[PDB]
């Protein structure tokens, strides 16, 4: 009896539900259909107007992402990052790879047990928003983060 | 105390553990009896109730089993139950040292083809035996409040031990008849595929029989003369195909 | 192969007095041999500070064999000889019949000889006449000695004599 | 305490899985069948990457593995 | 084939006592032993605390043979070698007669004797002499104990001595 | 090969009175013979002033054999053959016993005698009788010896006697 | 007395034993990224023999008994088929037994029998420390040495110093009676073991820049 776990280390599913509610009502949008779960951030409240720098107070947001993905038992992880037109095609590429990059690599710096993650970013080429009012504030410029869930 | 050994034998080198050893000592002889029995009570009532449960849910199902377990469809026109086919995929076989033998796949005669009288069911495959026991024999008793709650506890573990046996029980009847219905349909298959010899039966037929007190009007004796293999010449196979 | 004088557990399920001799049997209920019973009688100590118990008959079933190996019980938790009954049982009983058959004696002979210096008379009768052969009779049964009992639900350890196969 | 707690409670045990169901339909992180995938990393036991304690008794304290190797640790110390 | 030492039950319908020996019946009817019908006698003890059944004669339906499993009764619900019956048979019997007898003796002499310090004289005469004969024929019959009888509608059950075939 | 008589640490596990013979072991804990045990018995002194333990019987174990190389015992740290336990069991029972019925005798033939020159002819009663039955039985009784009891957790030490292979 | 001395050599040992198993837990991808076994092993799937090289040999039996070369080689174990690469969980996990049975015979009674079951628990404890840390050191160089055979036998193969395996697989069709059939058989057998040459002319020098 003793020698096998009554559950998975660290995993508490009141624990899951009490920081998943705490997440929405910030405004931090997570998805859940079936084992697939996505994680939808604005980007406003993580970098600078048009740039890859990050503010001090987002490591605490990032810190409480990797509590979330500790909970989990995951294999694969897939980062994408999406923002507006600004300039050009290859400058808003080249800010979401760059944006999607430090943003793995500082989640693979805390402890997720993942195998494989992936990364990557276009930029204003597939919307979720027509209304193109604000531009940085605008909620279309966003960072995305799914998965499924493994038994 | 074992673990922080250094404190533990520190305290055991006090005489007052010394004298709690005694207390415990009477539990170390005395309340090791009655587990094994609590134990095997316990197992006898959860094999006993699982099985009782397991048997009336079969029952309840019993619609889609003989639905999906149509051996009638398999009889063959000869009523001749079809033989068991096994085959293996990736054959190494590593016998020793300095030797290999590999090849891609195998094929097994399991169970030889043969003339049947009645289609065969799943009740004989599948059923659980159980009669109810109604004598629970008791050679020990406990007496303080503990050893009853532990005796309790080693009863639900045998309870639980019951329950796990009988699922393994019918796992390994689910396996098996899986196993010859899909040798069965794999004999099918490869007889259509022209892999297995069609089974050859004679028939020898008289007429009037018999004395002018015992007589038979009609006399056929039906013989197999080849029972099914499978073919050497590989050449006249016939490969499929989809669109 | 069992070594010469090691302890070994088993639990006594039949009481009986140590009065009759007769065939008792208990189990072996750990280590190798599980489940074997033992067939024996018992032994009666001169005196009343222990009790013991002499168990030869040793039957493994499984395989058809009737071993004989003689071993005695140690009281577990004492590491002693003691039996778990009670020793005074008819201690009191011959003593208090002894001292009211002597005070009848002694009510007779000195409540007559007081009468130089009808009931009381009839006292004097009934305690003189019925002290005597009271006090004989109890001086043939005083002798009586004290059993000792054993319980049907205590267990018991054993220790080794000789070696078996 | 409860597996499914904070929800609805929980169901029943699917054994494909090896995993409780909540009222809700989340997986618990309460394991219920033993064959399931635990996260196995550090165990007891001697004799191991070898052939087994060899049950045989012997004079000495020294456990031989079924491999003919000899561990000297879960042997006693002199 | 029976193993040595195991347990059967039995049935007991012929009462019989303690006093004069001879056959008594008995009949399996559990276990493999189905029809089985047993004769055997009874043995005395020392104290009347217990009693036992010397059974040996042990006939098996069916064929035309008679095994002779010697065996011993044990009490079913009490797995003790105690014995349905009353154990205070001849105690306050023999008490009273011995002390009527005395008080008889004491009351002649005494009434006799305390005259210096007709009717009441022949209560004198009756207890003075039919005191004596009575005292010695009490200490005559004093040495019987209380006999036993088993019943003739209890069970019984029986553990084994030695093996058969 | 064990010199001519050395000595040898032990610890002994099973305690007993001097009241009935039975089987004792002990267990060397040091040395070069590691885990080997010894049983034996005892034998009863003429007086009570020291116990010694008959330590024939030697086991040690791991192969099937058992050596009888005899030896006794000496009290650890004290270098003598005393035994720790108690020689006054039986001393001022039957002391007072006697003492008591001798009393009793004395006081109801005195005060008998003291009529000369109702309760307290009572006192004269009870006493004068109850004396004399008792003052035999405690004469009789008076032979029982202050037995002593080794303890289950003393070490003990073991001088050899001749030599082994 | 000494059963202190016991039972402080089985807490320490049990007790190191139960750290340095965590610690070689905590340890655990770069032990592998190490001792990869996979990246040596040959074309098929043979287990690559082990190599033993020695430097400057002297030696002396007696007065007027010397010999004395520069280096000599050694084939330890003979290369052979393998199914799974070893790693290194069969040369450094050391076993862990707990034992939860301090029985006491000896019993203290006085603080200085206190103080030296103490002092004997703390030297018995630091005693049992260390022969751990000795098995350990052992297992490690075992597996050093396996591993730098390995690498000789590389090194000396690709120095032209031993001859290679050679192999042959042996075709057939299919194989058995009408009842049991196989596919395509193979048989693969190794002719000739690995073995130095003695003939040193064939041997290709190197030089670096």
């Amino acid at each position: 009896v003793p020698k096998l776990p009554c559950r998975v280390d660290g995993a508490c599913d009141a624990t899951i539900i009490k920081m998943m509610t705490d997440l929405n009502k910030k405004g931090i949008k997570v998805a859940s259909v079936g084992q697939n779960y996505l994680i939808s951030i604005p980007a406003s409240a993580l970098f600078a107007d048009q740039s890859p720098r990050l503010n001090w107070a987002s490591y605490s947001l990032l810190n409480e992402i990797a509590a979330f993905l500790k909970q989990f038992r995951k294999i694969a992880i897939t980062v994408t990052s999406y923002s507006s037109k600004y300039v050009s095609v290859k400058r808003e590429r080249a800010l979401t790879l760059a944006r999607s990059r430090v943003v793995s690599e500082y989640l693979w710096s805390q402890g997720v047990d993942s195998r494989i993650i992936f990364t990557q970013g276009l930029g204003s080429d597939k919307p979720i928003t027509s209304y193109t009012l604000g531009g940085d504030r605008s909620p279309n410029a966003r960072v995305e983060i799914t998965f499924r869930r493994a038994v | 105390g074992d673990t922080g050994s250094l404190a533990g034998l520190q305290a055991m080198a006090d005489s007052k553990y010394t004298r709690a050893q005694k207390k415990q000592k009477m539990g170390k002889i005395r309340e090791m009896a009655l587990k094994e029995t609590a134990l095997s009570v316990g197992a006898q009532a959860g094999l006993a109730w699982r099985a009782k449960i397991i048997d009336e849910q079969l029952n309840k199902q019993a619609r889609n089993l003989d639905a999906i377990y149509d051996f009638n469809s398999l009889v063959l026109e000869h009523n001749i139950l079809p033989p068991v086919l096994l085959e293996g995929r990736n054959t190494l076989n590593l016998a020793d040292a300095q030797s290999i033998r590999i090849s891609d796949r195998t094929y097994k005669v399991a169970k030889q083809a043969h003339f049947i009288t009645t289609p065969p069911t799943w009740r004989q495959y599948l059923w659980m035996d159980y009669v109810k026991p109604e004598a629970p024999n008791v050679t020990l008793l406990p007496k303080t409040k503990a050893e009853k709650e532990i005796w309790c506890i080693y009863t639900e573990r045998g309870w639980k031990n019951g329950i796990d046996q009988a699922n393994t029980i019918l796992e390994e009847n689910i396996a098996r008849i899986k196993e010859d219905f899909g040798g069965m349909i794999l004999y099918r298959k490869l007889l259509a595929m022209n892999m297995v010899s069609p089974p050859y039966v004679s028939h020898t037929d008289l007429g009037v029989t018999g004395d002018g007190s015992e007589i038979h009007i009609d006399d056929r004796v039906l013989r197999i003369t080849a029972l099914p293999e499978l073919n050497v010449n590989s050449a006249e196979w016939r490969a499929a195909v989809a669109k | 192969i069992i070594k010469t004088g090691d302890i070994m557990f088993a639990v006594l399920d039949t009481s009986v007095n140590s009065d009759e001799p007769g065939p008792i049997l208990a189990t072996i209920v750990t280590g190798k041999l599980k489940g074997s019973k033992l067939i024996g009688s018992f032994n009666l100590p001169s005196n009343a500070d222990k009790m013991v118990i002499t168990f030869n008959t040793m039957s493994i079933p499984g395989a058809e064999k009737t071993i004989s190996i003689s071993a005695y019980a140690i009281d577990p938790n004492t590491a002693r000889t003691a039996l778990a009954s009670r020793t005074n049982h008819h201690y009191l009983m011959r003593y208090g019949s002894l001292f009211a058959s002597s005070f009848l004696q002694g009510f007779g002979n000195a409540f007559q000889s007081a009468n130089t210096t009808s009931t009381l008379e009839n006292a004097v009768i009934g305690l003189a006449t019925v002290g005597k052969a009271w006090s004989q009779q109890a001086q043939q049964l005083f002798n009586t000695p004290t059993t000792v009992e054993v319980y049907s639900g205590t267990g018991l350890g054993i220790l080794f004599t000789q070696d078996v196969t | 305490d409860g597996c499914c707690s904070k929800m609805g409670g929980i169901n029943y045990c699917d054994s494909s899985a090896g995993r409780l169901v909540c009222n809700n339909g989340f997986y618990s992180t309460c394991y219920c069948t033993r064959h399931a995938v635990m996260d196995l990393q550090f165990l007891m036991g001697c004799c191991l990457w070898h052939g087994g304690v060899y049950p045989q008794l012997n004079s000495s304290g020294l456990v031989v593995c079924n491999d003919g190797y000899v561990s000297e640790e879960c042997s006693l110390q002199k």
